[PDB]
């Protein structure tokens, strides 16, 4: 259960880790 | 300098109920029209067209039909500090900020392109802000394959 | 079944945040009459396969 | 500008049953002929020749015989934005896209080269697409030792 | 003998996929009136030993 | 048998590993 809720629990924080970085860049330009 | 006459082949009136608000221009191979200006453009085969696009730049860009590829204008991407022209007079480009005489623009003259010398379209007028004797433009130019809209302090949309 | 439903409301959210970041990073390249910068062709699956 | 007369020394008609479809040109030291245009070229010692090549570029390239090395034209690889010419008029090169007046090309005029000023061959006409008042060409140019064919949207092969 | 035949129908396939990749990578260099880029002379066994 | 079917079994996936990469490049140019 920790393996299931640690995979897509760790997928989701990587999907935010892109969108925080992309809106940090292409708001600036 | 007589070649401001060719804008009528690459312009269309867009009306909301029967009154003209703006203009959907036809630069390059893509219908550009400012996203604020509403209504239906006065052309049937350019009406049925799914082209609702982004709003951070305030544009609404399309793909022109194949039988109207030859009614388009010519786009370019370089601009030096000089003397440019559009329909209501003559402008200049100093320090990345187009300026017009005060009062040559009216609320309802958006979608007007700006030619350089050779009838090459440079940008799209969509705003304006009264500095006083002169007024600067809010404008959507493209440096090279990336549109970047410019907005001075305290404008309003025509 | 709630755990069987908290997956689909947490696997769509991480797929929704890739489609948004795919959209916002290449939306000016579709507005201009221009190219796609083929490095971003490799990384991001761009709709200009080479067209428009 | 009178030197479009020398294309007859470096051109041949290719017929399929008795009617002319295209032309097998003779640029540099290699017979070039567009891969779509069929038949047998009207020259015996240029007929018996194994030269079937690629089709992603739509060419069919050969090696010319030794007693016809001196009937060839002159190739080049640079082109500026200017005023070029071929048999049916005069063209221009703007932004990587050759354009002709509408109707100067007919379905059956492929293999026609394009000279620059000095009678130097630049590329090979093999297509065309009606934009309207003007029409652009599909064309096989070479930048430097790498042929790259160009194709606009919605062409047809002449 | 079927294993003695599944070798030859699996050693020709990996040799067929080198002749195709040898062909597609240097087919424009034979069409133009040009050179061979001698790095690819070293890696790929090119038919222009130096000729054409 | 695993040594025989692992050599040319590993030759074949390297022959595809070139042709996937070459058609990724010289379709683009």
């Amino acid at each position: 259960v920790q393996r299931v809720a640690g995979g897509l629990g760790g997928l989701t924080l990587a999907a935010v880790a892109v969108l925080i970085l992309v809106t940090c860049v292409t708001m600036r330009r | 300098r007589m070649c401001m006459k060719i804008e009528n082949d690459c312009i269309f009136e867009v009306k909301l109920d029967g009154k003209v608000t703006g203009y959907a221009c036809l630069v390059g191979d893509k219908v550009m029209k400012p996203a604020h200006v509403k209504g239906v453009i006065d052309n049937p085969d350019l009406a049925k067209l799914t082209y609702k696009k982004s709003s951070k730049y305030d544009l609404e860009c399309a793909q022109i039909p194949v039988h109207m590829k030859s009614d388009a204008s010519k786009y370019t991407h370089e601009k030096p500090e000089g003397h440019y022209n559009w329909h209501h007079g003559a402008v200049q480009y100093s320090g990345g900020r187009f300026t017009i005489p005060t009062g040559a623009g009216k609320p309802g003259d958006s979608g007007r392109p700006i030619f350089d010398n050779k009838g090459r379209v440079v940008a799209i007028v969509l705003g304006g802000a009264n500095e006083g004797a002169r007024t600067a433009l809010s404008v959507v130019t493209w440096t090279k394959d990336m549109v970047t809209r410019y907005t001075p302090e305290g404008t309003e949309e025509w | 079944s709630a755990a069987g439903l908290a997956v689909v409301l947490s696997l769509l959210a991480s797929c929704y945040m890739f489609a948004t970041a795919r959209r916002k990073c290449l939306t000016p390249y579709a507005l201009t009459p221009g190219a796609v910068v083929p490095v971003t062709l490799g990384v991001l699956c761009c709709a200009p396969r080479a067209h428009a």
